[PDB]
């Protein structure tokens, strides 16, 4: 299942991802291609921020979903 | 300058423009990432980064 | 080139405000904006209308605008002054970044704020260790300042 992941600046990152996957995961997906370390990603669904130790499904995040991918990085 | 005519390419359009938000025969510059832009919006960018504004890669 | 762009932002805003805001010039100088915004529902900011200033440099978008609340406000990441701790308003800006994305930013941090990376360390200290407080304390001041 592929959902997309766009950053504020509008760049979209596509992910081939389960529902079962939890948001932890995706954020190891993220990091494999852009390189950011989980603990500085935020992702957001429908306004709210998602947490680690929830899956897709639970959030109700479904293909070709959009997720935010908010950046709040160390020293900032 | 050079720099960025070395690792960019420049030509006329055939969509709107992210840095000054106008719409897209106006003389455009594409990234090597494939972003586009005005060349004078962006080489203005480029000349103080030399990243793309939309996807942060650096164009060398 | 500044200018244009900054008109073009205006348009865009007042046919699409982003996060119940609300933001245009101060009357004529189109480099000086002044905007409400609200705060985010089931946020503890609920309820209240927080007043910003913005001021776009003269070589705007390549460089950020300056951009701070005058409500006085508790939470981590937003000082005493007004100051905002969102990397895109220093290092992270970009020119296609918008007031717009700056707006919308601004209400994703009152609603998740970054207590590791904080303005007001102790506000800070308060939501990592008692949430019920900073919730209160939130609120009252919400109710004080910005209701
Ligand atoms: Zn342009
Ligand atoms: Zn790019």
């Amino acid at each position: 299942m592929q959902i997309f992941v766009k950053t504020l600046t509008g760049k979209t990152i596509t992910l081939e991802v389960e529902p079962s996957d939890t948001i932890e995961n995706v954020k190891a997906k993220i990091q494999d291609k852009e390189g950011i370390p989980p603990d500085q990603q935020r992702l957001i669904f429908a306004g709210k921020q998602l947490e680690d130790g929830r899956t897709l499904s639970d959030y109700n995040i479904q293909k070709e979903s959009t997720l935010h991918l908010v950046l709040r990085l160390r020293g900032g | 300058q050079n720099t960025i005519e070395r690792f960019t390419f420049p030509h006329k359009y055939k969509e709107k423009c992210t840095i000054c938000l106008s719409m897209l025969g106006e003389d455009v510059r594409r990234l090597p990432c494939a972003h586009l832009f005005h060349q004078l919006c962006v080489d203005q960018w480029l000349a103080m980064s030399k990243k793309c504004p939309i996807c942060r890669v650096d164009i060398e | 080139m500044a200018l244009k762009r900054i008109h073009k932002e205006l348009n865009d805003l007042a046919r699409d405000p982003p996060a119940q805001s609300r933001a245009g010039p101060v009357g004529d100088d189109m480099f000086h904006w002044q905007a409400t915004i609200m705060g985010p529902n089931d946020s503890p900011y609920q309820g209240g209308v927080f007043f910003l200033t913005i001021h776009f440099p003269t070589d705007y978008p390549f460089k950020p605008p300056k951009v701070a609340f005058t409500t006085r406000i508790y939470h981590p990441n937003i000082n005493s002054n007004g100051s905002i701790k969102l990397d895109i308003l220093r290092s992270q800006w970009s020119p296609a970044l918008t007031i717009s994305k700056v707006l919308l930013s601004i209400s994703s941090l009152l609603s998740d704020p970054n207590p590791d990376d904080p303005l007001v360390p102790e506000i800070a200290r308060i939501y990592k260790t008692d949430r019920e407080k900073y919730n209160r304390i939130a609120r009252e001041w919400t109710q004080k300042y910005a209701m």
